[PDB]
RNA sequence: CAGAACGAAGCGCACCUAAUUUCGAAUCCAGCAUGAGAAGC
């Protein structure tokens, strides 16, 4: 059973609730920005739920998790670790601005930082066990973070989409991960190339002799025309001017393993991107003449660090304002974007960034299934766009439940094994087998020995060795490299993913340019830096190829010596 | 004929500790913490409650003067002919109050934390001991019903009298430390025993 | 009659329950570990006895109301006859007509029955006095009866559903002054024929 | 549906708006699913789900892509064992799911798996247990579990040396002053009904055995400093008790010296049962 | 016995103040903010272990003075009983009498608790070798806590008084030997009777 | 019929001599042998590893470990609930138990403690660490003999 | 298709420990009451 909390307008809350008999689980506790009462009122209808599950960072669907932690409705609290970090600005973004704008605040600080006390983190192609459900997150192509859930339960397989990205995203995947197996309840959630042309206009203004201010969402939109003007090699210097956004940026550097395979495994951006701390030096640019870009981040011109730069580009002729995203209904963006006010400078929209996919992608979404799944709620976007997706979704032979409007799926558990010899021992009817549990598609069959006998006779991470692995990690445990503290967080971030663990040792061995340390324990005894740096560099590989190992198999080798992780 | 329904509400003004009862719960927790709390299998968090009320007016009606018996000295039998007894029971006659559970509004995930604590070396000062226990957050809200079957009148007044005791001194365990400080909230009803009956 | 009320009751524990071990035999072979057995089958379930829970309930209830029901709670009471607890459970010269189920549970005792530590705790010492043992039944574990009304009268689910309130407030089995034995009731009725097995 | 041949649904139609169709096929919905026994060819325009399709082939691929809103799952039957597979392989390719035709089976074991020759697979050795409403598949640590149980159950049913004749040196009062001492000490309540009906019951087993009860309701704890005794009822002072608790232990040793006759017709006095 | 003694202290911290924070959770969670966290409540108040501070200075001073006091800070020791401290503070089969409250701000977390860096600076470079930041409740928070003796003897007010001089010189929390801790206590004491609450 | 089982541990109830016993009756070409509970986690192992494959104790005399024991219960080094724990994972397994006690007589490198209870009563360091390892010793010695003979000792020590 | 604000720069990380112990009993109750016939062969 799924219940569609708001899935209408995403205004006024969004949810979507899957009650399994052993555990509510909610997905995507958002709001949509364009009132406060029926947004505690939503959230009161919501029940106790065991975890909320958040597939990206957009306040879209991560922008009432603190509301839910401030009414105990929830217990655990699931996303990517760069969702949790790119939430731990945006929840406090969202207060600084609920605060500013004198509109009584919809939670708290506190109510975040409970929200991270409950917040557990776990990363793509992991499935988590809880509550008689297998839940698996799958990359999604959207902003950084943002996945697929899919929730494996008794009554059925619900693939819960989120936003799927397009094929113009540059810094993620474009073919988004699905499930392997069988879907059968998706959740998808409905929509609503001239990127070089960017170059050329800037290329325009810039030898022309103005500047160009470039509009530009925090979240994924400033961070990708950063990598266009990045990737041209262009001649004027292009500066990046918010506070939210450059720490966006620095968190898409920090978490590199989790972008694109190119990108990952050297800044990302190449540099040349020199950054815009201090407002005073904000204020220097907005006096300043020097032709540059600025890629900074009011959102869509209505409040931030553009709102000083955006009167010296208006009284300017020979500038340009580049709209990127959507301009939206009672913000300044549209109102400079239709002409309600008189600008100077050029106004140019590039349609070709949209972190949202068009109606072909979905449809390829819903293809490249195994199976073709049962029923598609479609959810979110306009009325019109979800009337045309879904009679094409019907001509492509798919059962479409449109947010206005049933098979008893039921994994069962067959036995396959004889049952006529058992005995009693201790007031129980018991008997031994030796057999094999195969998993199938809506059954988990066992099944005895003879099965296997016919089915098999129809029948980058380095990569060091179980033995030098033990040596290496007792040595760099014996004088003080690795750690017990080392070890147990290294497990607990293996748990969260193989990435996340790589995120890990990659974060701890980097030597910091700046100071020349690395995050790793000084080794006890004498050593030169020569050897220091010989040893550290054997803590890297070691547990690099660690992380290439099976869970079990890193889990016996690091008992040894941490004896509680 | 008449009865009382004392509801009670507690929320936590300190960290809160009862140890859990069930050797199979204290077994599994056991292996990752050293002093796990009384969780219901619904995984709330449950308080013994009449023993702490019975302890409260024993040892403040001793104080009085009152001819109150002693039930926590090792096997002693209970009296028959005190308030003590009538309220909460004797060997013979059952206790007129139904004293429930002290079971949390909330979920042990909510409510519930691992805490770390010492054990200092007085001359070293250094770590000589360390031992995790669980323990119940400060704000955790805690409901109970007390169901008197035969009310008489000063049953209402002595049931506080025992809360604002435990007020003082506390609920559950590690008492002596700052542990189980805890207010109570009162709203007690005379309800008919047929209004069950259509 | 033609038709037999049959009211399938499914009960939940809210608490902690215990109800304590009758068979002597098992309880003198489990009083080696455990002070306090629980009354189970021999096919490891959990028996709770329901009839007189329900006749106390509704005595209880109804001397309150202003009826002339009669108490066989006091030593060797005789039950009268011409009462309704007497007509639903039973005189000396009738039997009652509800035929009340024990509350056997729909798990076994490895995944409901728990060995608890209690203690007595001196006054002037704060220290325990006493330890035993108890076994108890976990909350939110399931227990399933069926009354079997045979010659239905009307006031007769409306009895039975009044009692349920009252061994959900009060308790139903054992140490229900400490705060065990607090359940909730589910009543799924259904009047059948006396002939529904003939046809 | 039931395959037994002729199928079954569940009404027990042996093959609900039923509406037929000409085969050149049963339309049966439920509000569980609208089912659509095909039959054999050799089509409804609306909600399909399950599509019981007899193989026996491009033709029933043209068949299933016709039907509206594409069927969740397709049971092929009556076929062989090579023709259902080679019918099964083609729909799958199609992107939709086949399917080749009591007691709930709960397994209680551990989740780690295998990629193994396409068929997802884990080796479990383990143990299945039936309960009445269910199978359970559980481990072997369930099984030591239970061993354990049997095991500290079976060492306390036998206690040695009981019901036999061996052997001492117990103490000496004559009949009179065991029978003052056990009215005193049944008065104040330390000697109970239940003390002397389980020192009768451990007397029979032997002399050994009441004597390793009576030790054992007198060994004074070195921790607590409690002995198994009932307290004394009365206003007694700590070393009066002690005494109490010392002639409670002498009379009962002296009692184990005298016939079996003599400590029954002593102890059904104060307990007539046993 | 018929009589209780409360002593209401009351700290005022002269020096920055750091104890820190022991929930796993609540460590975990500002493992990227702060790297010492101090010890709050779950409502954004301070919470400070006051027992075991008294029971040291308490056993740090009588030991130098020549008593039969035991240590209970070596490792898994037996509180003996017969001390002073094992009256007071307890013993592993007598409980203490002395029921000693946490320190818990009167203020919040926001008000009090400061965010610092800290520094190791090498000592031939004099560079910041290492940089860490930590909580620190100011230099003029109140903490709150209240002692309940539970039977009043003559020497327990002369004897909470000495360790709270004690306190008052070393410290309480953490870092003390690099100047936190540095407090002053105002005690107000009260002989209540322990039949108060009876009306 | 063959037996396969110690015949240690009869007792003497009524005139008849008896050994409580839980086990297996294999049958086999009419051997049909009455093993233990050990044969068989041995032939566990050995169809676990088959599914999963195609995919020195110190020898102390009996009054020795009963000295050894009763002085050390004395000094509460080994306590009940030590012992208890000890009987837990002696029926785990010889392994598990050679785990367990290895556990607790590890000296820590950082702290210079083992999981042992302190010894009661005044003594040195040296005696301390003696009687620590005389515990050690005592325990691993005591996972050479069987399970019965393990509960004999240890039942009259913590009932 | 959503958040967004009198100078610089760097840095904000490590480590240990997470055990041990006591107790796990005691007491009461174990009754009554009705019925012993009615037919057939
Ligand atoms: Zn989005
Ligand atoms: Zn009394
Ligand atoms: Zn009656
Ligand atoms: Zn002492």
């Amino acid at each position: 059973m799924i219940k569609f909390i708001g899935g209408a307008s995403k205004v006024t809350g969004s949810a979507f609730l899957l009650e399994t008999g052993n555990a509510k689980i909610l997905i995507d506790c958002g709001i949509e920005q364009e009132n406060n009462e029926i947004i505690e009122k939503k959230i009161n209808e919501i029940g106790k739920a065991d975890i909320c599950i958040l597939t990206h960072a957009h306040l879209a669907a991560s922008g009432l998790v603190p509301l839910l932690v401030k009414k105990r409705k929830v217990n655990k609290i699931i996303s990517t670790p760069a969702t949790k970090e790119l939430c731990r600005l945006l929840f406090n973004d969202f207060q600084r601005i609920q605060e500013e704008n004198n509109d009584i605040p919809l939670y708290s600080y506190d109510d975040i930082e409970s929200s991270f006390e409950i917040w557990d983190e776990i990363d793509d192609r992991n499935t988590i066990e809880l509550f008689d459900t297998k839940i698996t997150f799958y990359n999604n192509s959207h902003i950084i973070g943002s996945v697929s859930v899919f929730i494996e339960t008794h009554n059925g397989n619900y693939l819960f989409s989120g936003d799927i990205g397009s094929k113009l995203q540059q810094l993620m995947d474009y073919p988004p991960d699905m499930p392997d197996g069988n879907v059968d309840y998706l959740i998808l959630e409905s929509t609503y190339s001239d990127r070089d042309r960017l170059l050329e206009i800037a290329k325009t203004t810039c030898e022309n002799g103005g500047k160009v201010l470039i509009p530009s969402f925090a979240i994924g939109r400033l961070q990708e025309v950063l990598y266009t003007f990045s990737n041209y090699n262009f001649n004027f210097p292009v500066y990046i001017d918010s506070p939210m956004g450059s720490k966006v940026t620095n968190l898409i550097k920090e978490y590199n393993i989790y972008l694109k395979k190119k990108l990952r495994r050297d800044d990302l951006f190449n540099n040349k991107y020199i950054a815009i701390n201090t407002s005073n030096q904000s204020k220097e640019l907005s006096n300043s003449k020097e032709p540059a870009v600025i890629i900074s981040a009011s959102g869509m011109l209505e409040g931030g660090r553009i709102l000083n730069h955006l009167e010296q580009i208006k009284n300017d002729e020979n500038s340009t304002l580049i709209f990127v995203g959507y301009q939206a209904q009672n913000t300044r963006g549209r109102k400079i974007l239709d002409g309600e006010e008189k600008v100077r400078c050029r106004i140019e929209k590039l349609n070709s960034f949209s972190a949202h996919a068009d109606q072909d992608e979905l449809i390829d979404y819903i293809e490249r299934l195994k199976y073709t799944p049962y029923k598609v709620f479609l959810v979110h976007g306009e009325k019109e766009q979800r009337e045309i997706l879904a009679k094409r979704i019907i001509s492509k032979k798919i059962r479409v439940e449109l947010p206005e409007n049933e098979i008893l799926i039921e994994k069962k558990v067959v036995l396959n094994i004889n049952t006529d010899n058992m005995c009693n021992f201790a007031s129980y009817r018991l008997m031994p087998f030796s057999g094999f549990i195969v998993e199938k598609d809506d059954r988990i069959e066992i099944n005895d020995k003879n099965w296997f006998d016919m089915i098999w006779n129809e029948e980058a991470l380095p990569d060091m060795s179980h033995d030098k692995i033990i040596e290496n990690i007792e040595y760099l445990f014996n004088i003080k490299i690795l750690s017990k503290n080392r070890i147990k967080e290294f497990w607990e971030e293996f748990c969260k993913g193989q990435k996340a663990a790589i995120k890990y040792i990659t974060q701890v061995h980097r030597k910091n340019p700046n100071t020349g340390r690395r995050n790793w324990n000084p080794p006890e005894g004498d050593f030169t830096d020569n050897e220091i740096e010989k040893l550290y560099e054997t803590a890297y590989n070691t547990l690099l190829s660690l992380i290439k190992y099976d869970k079990n198999k890193v889990y016996n080798i690091l008992i040894n010596f941490n004896p509680k992780l | 004929k008449t009865m009382k329904k004392i509801y009670v509400t507690m929320k936590t003004l300190s960290p809160l500790y009862t140890g859990e009862v069930r050797r199979e719960d204290k077994e599994a927790a056991q292996k990752r913490v050293n002093f796990p709390v009384r969780k219901t299998a619904t995984n709330k968090v449950l308080i013994p409650f009449k023993g702490a009320l019975r302890s409260a007016l024993e040892i403040m009606l001793k104080a009085k003067g009152e001819n109150v018996c002693d039930t926590g000295e090792s096997r002693a039998r209970p009296c028959g002919r005190c308030v003590t007894c009538s309220l909460f029971g004797s060997m013979g006659r059952a206790g007129r109050a139904s004293v429930d559970f002290l079971i949390s509004n909330d979920t042990k995930e909510q409510i519930v934390r691992e805490s770390t604590h010492l054990r200092i070396e007085r001359q070293t000062k250094s770590a000589s001991d360390t031992f995790k226990g669980e323990e119940v957050i400060e704000g955790a809200t805690f409901t109970a019903t007390i169901t008197i079957s035969n009310p008489q009148e000063k049953d209402l007044s002595l049931i506080q009298s025992a809360l604002k005791f435990i007020e003082e001194n506390g609920i559950g365990g590690w008492l002596n430390k700052g542990y189980g400080r805890v207010s109570f909230e009162v709203k007690s009803e005379d309800v008919a025993t047929d209004r069950f009956l259509k």
